């Protein structure tokens, strides 16, 4: 039981706050975030070159750091999209081709992960789109809703029905190549926050692919999709802890300058403690964030870590947002004023990896509520 | 296993558990919790399949 | 002591509920507004012929029906800001002849109100907007930072400090035409919400205005302020309470039409019992509403009732807007989901005519709180 | 739409106001209620020549004056389960003899109301309670779990099941006088909140009861019930808003007078602003509690406005009785302060009358929430 | 950075979990508990040989632990001021004699805070006690208001103004044994919760102790003072989070057990997602402890972590109290429930080591907020 | 009236709506409502009694 | 007027009042409060003006 | 040291800091922490004192 990071991990992290600064779709800093080393943090040398193999902790404060010194916290999701819900069910259930051909390009090529449809979200037990078998292939037919990276995607990871008998078991996880016919994208959805992560819907029309595309034995694509979640709901909300310690900064270097009737507006109460209440909610909600990520290193079970996490995170980020309007006014309102993006970005954490509902059913569930 | 009558489900041997929906991702946890306990055994991840969770003959016996 | 209507009354309310769908800047949404009479409420006869003379509750009831039924909620705080901000202090404080001069094209050109400044906003105790008499003359100097309708106004409603040794007694209130030499006008500012009410900076570089144009005696202009701002934080946020409604509607809707696992939303008490507070904090907001709007027809202070339903409003807004989206997920993340419009103008609701931090300044002094 | 009292309601208000310092079981101060005329306003003059015949707007506000100037609000609380719980049923739904019998006295003997059971609370759509008719008699069998005023009660208005097979109408509901063989009571229960209210677990041990003593038809039961809990939850809880004045007023006298480094408190906004929002959730809470006794008048279903009222009271009144002993400091923990009552009756109050689950239920359902 | 527990340290934890059941004033329990090493456990072994020298981390895990075991959670409050407000500033500015004299029985006679005074509690800047010295004595004068432990106490930790012109320098601590003639003593204070830990009235009329009794140098005490609440607000609040989960662990219980409809209660999103946030504010709670310790014992200003923590126990420990009875209905709010104590006792830690607007203040401080 | 299906459930003419529990406190306000828009009645007090919401067909009937 | 004193600032009958802020828009309000009930006079709108709010005397001299 | 003018009071260095309450225990957290970044040098705990703080004079000899 102790908080000190590593020589090394202090090193890595004050390497992520310097890096902020040297930032249609951004490719270019995609590109740089790829040279940086960001979508290969948890990819171990053995699949890329350029992976680096580091444990959850080394991984998260990176990201943390990340997130709080680059303002495009949509570039820092999608990003994390694609290394913490697709390379890593890869990684983690790949045959050892697939991993070689897919991993170096994704450690540095894009990944969508793809399940929500127009009649599943919350409940994804009984999915429309089906993987009939046929010799040494499988046809995909379905269309996937809100495919984040999907515009820009070279590959999807697609969760379809194989067998609708076996239910919560009757599903495989497929990695469908762009570039396989059939597939059509929509333009990307106009949202209220997040614009550098593209989100569009793809359909999937007779889409033929090799069965060695396929993650893992058939049916056990639920259970893929809740390793990947656990990565997602883990690792990709670090961003927002780094996005609220900038908002907590932002706050009280702004309540010390600014004054009304010659005081500093730090000097109410009202002000001043409500920036308490943001350092109080972001050091919770960072030491949870800590505390999943050690508990994944650790061979239990972390689903209950990791459903606090994202859910105090997610929920601190949107207070953080209001919060941090509230304390700049008018200014906190325009967009010059650099700090209504957090609002409108926190509102997208409490929904995706699973809406705050979702998560407290996951809690209660693992507290072991009937 | 009047367990997954009372706790999951608040049925015989033969009762479809995968095809009705009786086991899914929140009630899977509570009955492999349940076999921890009761009978010791920790269902590896590798025998999660449809075969074994057909119903709960087809489990006791994995069991 | 009853919650009735008039016949007249809810004929009023239900030709505004009907009105809502018959609708840069929106000029020919505004010019129907102003037909349909929405400038006119509180306008007597006897200054405007199509001025309704309505008491307080006929407005806001009205205010409130056009708040639920046109969704371009910018335009209706636009006209609200016009009504309320700059028409009712003319005809309060107006000369006979400024009120016969400005009052019939107000009832119907448009007017800005500008108080606001660089270092003043919560505290407009010491402006830097300074009027020199000259003769029979004023000459103003100073900008104003956040003026709504600044780039579409005919004429601003000028706050400035004529004396500041009188101090909170300083200071008067000006009516400047627009076409007054040495007024400048900023670009419409970016902003998180409201896109049709313009929002610019002003300045006023040595403008010279008759002494007809000043609003009530010298030095009178801070309780004229406070008296306008008794009808803005009293009448314009009868919009929100109009705009929750539609919210609410469309959650009640959305949740027994939405499923997830062939069951209904609404059977999550998650979802539900969300959706109740919904109703309850509205229910409690709009008879706060109307219960300011009755005393101010009464002779009593009413300040205290005045910022309680301002603050109990704009905060529900700001809650209504959250709800909303949680209730439909992605799709009301989504911008043609249309629902994401309400955050972000519920934002700007506990800014302007004063932060929530103010309101319960003032509710405190109206309590006795030294 | 106004919020103006008669003359006469203004009279009877200052007449409760002036009552309250006028004041085991506190039998004195109960019949001083019943002498001021407490348990009879709402009864009409042809069933108790000391019945008032008062509408629900007179009846609450004078029950508000009460709840405001007595401190012993379990004793107030204890006067209002009998009045609208068993008085109102008894007026609503029984024969013209039993009203002529029951009334005189109950307008003055006690009344105790007992449907709650050892495995029904929120949930009373299956009793265990039986009642067999047998000739012109019903035998009444089964425990009752929570009967306020158990130990002092004269007559206990009871629900039993009397054709499980009708289910929702399988329930009748019957005036069991205490003296009736078979009835044992347990000891008054030690618990947090309201000492002067009894609450005991009554017992009916073949109790054999004449047929003239069921209210309303038989299986009419459970809507007996919910029209007893339209009054209970209506008018008793106007008692509550009466004590969060007191709590309110006291807090800003503390306020003004206690100081802390030559200030008093009340210049920290911390203190101030929480203040504050006691004072808007009051308003709020008063303001639904006139609009659900006026629906309650009118001749709609007035339900959803019921349940809003009691769930934003008894929440408010929680939070009251909070923040009061947080605004006094230790001296509000203390018992001399006099203080800490509030938050020992308040979490009585979002459990009886049903929960505040429950009110939400309600309220979904009156919004059409599936 | 990990969270795990040495070996010794989980059996540390298991025995002080074990210890729970072996258990006016309760002496007996009292002594059990220095039988057991309660408050021992941060003193070295030099100073007593039943001083356990242990690291503020096994320190507090042990104390929640006891927290969690040990239903009298007044007497673990009692114990643990008389540790860590008296104790501690002892071991810390006691001369050697002093720090031999008095610890072996501290270890194991009985030790009382006293600072706050009838017009000194959030401010204790200005304190009426004084200390004049005489030759190689001092003369102590005033009373002190909310002494815990004071009928108990053999000991004062006594604050008094030295010096009205050095200020926030000018007030010295002292140890008033008992039996210094010119003590007197009110009685037990009635109080809202925690009844085993006495709460007294203390005056000194002219106490005359030896030089060699006051702690570290004249002129120290508010720093003094500062230390020993770092000691108090750290340590002491560890026996809230182990009550919060000994509630947590009730509610699971009672959820899944209680019935409404044939279906358990936890069925129900309104009980179950209420029993998710009681753990996720436990979770929080505990982590912001543990880390507020491991700071502690690193030689950084840990005040921030410290306020923090005691912040985040004390609020969730009085949402644990108001949850816990709402999922226990009126079960829980009848005393055989046993489980209204949690509130009772936990609106005093809102309170004592200093208010949660004292925290905040600290807390702003820390952040650099002017 | 599959009404009662869809919105009250999420049967025929003969299922027992009171002895399955089918229409409760809750579900009696959404039947009332729907009885008031899609056929005008407005089921007086008096004839909410078992004989009546025995089953479709008897509730029919009354209307 | 010792009151400006306690409740308003927690000074002589030459203190400015509103030069140097002690009258603004809060205490006014607080001000005419007290001028109601311990004076029973109501200043009407007209005479709230520099001149007659310069100072305690002038003050004292509209009551 | 308009330090102490601007960010603690929003003087002169005879100014009496500690009797008239400028610094207390969160202003000398405010001091001591700009006292390490402007000049270098970490108050130790035992030379916090009335002789050291008495004033802005007495204060910068000890630094
Ligand atoms: C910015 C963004 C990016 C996204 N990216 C992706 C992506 O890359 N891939 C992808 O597959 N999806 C993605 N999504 C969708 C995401 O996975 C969400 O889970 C989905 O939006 C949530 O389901 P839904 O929108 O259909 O809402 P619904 O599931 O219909 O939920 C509507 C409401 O009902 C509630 N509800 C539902 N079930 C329950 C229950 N059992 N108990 C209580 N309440 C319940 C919800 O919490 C919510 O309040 C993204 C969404 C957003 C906003
Ligand atoms: C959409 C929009 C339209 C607007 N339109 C107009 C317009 O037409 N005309 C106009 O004149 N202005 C307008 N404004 C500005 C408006 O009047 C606001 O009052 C102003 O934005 C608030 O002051 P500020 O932005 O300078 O923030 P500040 O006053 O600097 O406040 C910053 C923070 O300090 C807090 N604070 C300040 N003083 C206190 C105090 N005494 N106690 C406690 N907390 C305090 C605030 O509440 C806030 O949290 C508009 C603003 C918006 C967002
Ligand atoms: C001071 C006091 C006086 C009382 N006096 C009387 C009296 O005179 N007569 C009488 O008959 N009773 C009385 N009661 C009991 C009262 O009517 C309450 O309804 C009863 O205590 C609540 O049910 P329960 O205690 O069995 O809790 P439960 O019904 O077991 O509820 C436990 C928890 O489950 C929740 N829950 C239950 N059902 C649902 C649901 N459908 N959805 C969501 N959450 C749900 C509850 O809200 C609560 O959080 C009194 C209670 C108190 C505290
Ligand atoms: C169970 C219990 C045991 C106690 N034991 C002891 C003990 O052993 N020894 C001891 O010395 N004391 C003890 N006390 C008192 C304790 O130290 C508290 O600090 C004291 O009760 C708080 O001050 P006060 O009661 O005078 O309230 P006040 O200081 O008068 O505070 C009243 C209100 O004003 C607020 N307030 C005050 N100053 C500020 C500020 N600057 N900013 C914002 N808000 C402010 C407070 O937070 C509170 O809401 C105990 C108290 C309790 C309840
Ligand atoms: C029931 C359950 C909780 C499944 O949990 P499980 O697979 O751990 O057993 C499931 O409904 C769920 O996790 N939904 C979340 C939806 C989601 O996370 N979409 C993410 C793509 S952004
Ligand atoms: C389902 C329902 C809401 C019944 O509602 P209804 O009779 O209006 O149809 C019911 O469960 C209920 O009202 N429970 C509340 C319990 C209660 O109020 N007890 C009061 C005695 S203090
Ligand atoms: C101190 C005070 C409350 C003045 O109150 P008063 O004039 O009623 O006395 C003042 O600071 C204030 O009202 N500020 C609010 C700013 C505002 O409302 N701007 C509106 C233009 S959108
Ligand atoms: C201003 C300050 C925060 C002093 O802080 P400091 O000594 O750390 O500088 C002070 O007012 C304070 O800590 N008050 C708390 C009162 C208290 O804790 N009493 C405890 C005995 S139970």
């Amino acid at each position: 039981m102790n908080f000190e990071w590593t020589h090394e991990q202090a090193e890595l992290f004050e390497h992520a706050l310097r890096f902020g600064k040297e930032l249609g779709f951004p490719r270019d800093n995609w590109n740089a975030l790829g040279d940086f080393g960001y979508f290969g943090l948890p990819i171990p040398e053995k699949y890329a070159k350029d992976g680096s193999g580091f444990d959850i902790l080394t991984t998260i404060k990176i990201i943390e750091g990340l997130g709080q010194s680059c303002t495009d916290t949509g570039l820092l999701f999608a990003g994390a999209a694609h290394t913490f819900a697709c390379s890593m069910p890869i990684l983690e259930h790949g045959s050892e081709t697939l991993k070689h051909q897919l991993l170096p390009d994704l450690a540095t090529k894009i990944a969508a992960n793809a399940i929500s449809e127009a009649s599943a979200g919350s409940d994804i037990s009984n999915l429309a789109t089906t993987a009939q078998k046929e010799g040494d292939y499988y046809v995909l037919n379905g269309g996937k809703s809100y495919v984040t990276n999907g515009s820009i995607a070279d590959y999807y990871v697609v969760y379809a029905t194989t067998n609708k008998k076996h239910g919560y078991l009757g599903q495989t996880a497929f990695v469908v190549p762009r570039n396989t016919p059939g597939i059509s994208v929509g333009n990307d959805y106009h949202k209220l926050g997040l614009r550098s992560a593209p989100l569009n819907q793809v359909f999937f029309d007779n889409c033929t692919i090799h069965k060695d595309y396929a993650l893992g034995r058939e049916g056990q694509g639920a259970r893929i999709f809740a390793a990947s979640m656990d990565w997602e709901r883990c690792c990709l909300f670090a961003i927002f802890v780094g996005a609220m310690q900038r908002d907590l900064n932002q706050c009280i270097e702004y309540a010390n300058t600014r004054m009304q009737g010659d005081k500093t507006i730090s000097r109410f109460q009202a002000v001043s403690h409500r920036i308490a209440d943001m350092g109080v909610r972001l050091e919770s909600a960072r030491l949870m964030l800590y505390y999943a990520a050690w508990q994944k290193s650790q061979d239990v079970d972390n689903t209950k870590a990791v459903a606090m996490s994202k859910l105090a995170i997610s929920e601190a980020f949107v207070q953080s947002g209001i919060d941090s309007i509230r304390v700049h006014g008018a200014l906190g309102y325009l967009d010059e004023g650099r700090v209504n993006n957090s609002i409108k970005d926190a509102l997208g954490s409490v929904l995706f990896s699973g809406t705050s509902d979702i998560q407290r059913e996951l809690i209660c569930n693992r507290l072991g509520l009937l | 296993i009047h367990f997954i009558n009372n706790d999951l489900l608040e049925l015989d041997q033969n009762t479809p558990l995968l095809e009705l929906g009786i086991l899914d991702s929140l009630s899977m946890v509570l009955l492999l919790a349940h076999i921890d306990q009761q009978y010791g055994v920790k269902i590896p991840e590798h025998e999660i399949n449809p075969e074994h969770f057909e119903n709960v003959a087809t489990l006791a016996a994995l069991i």
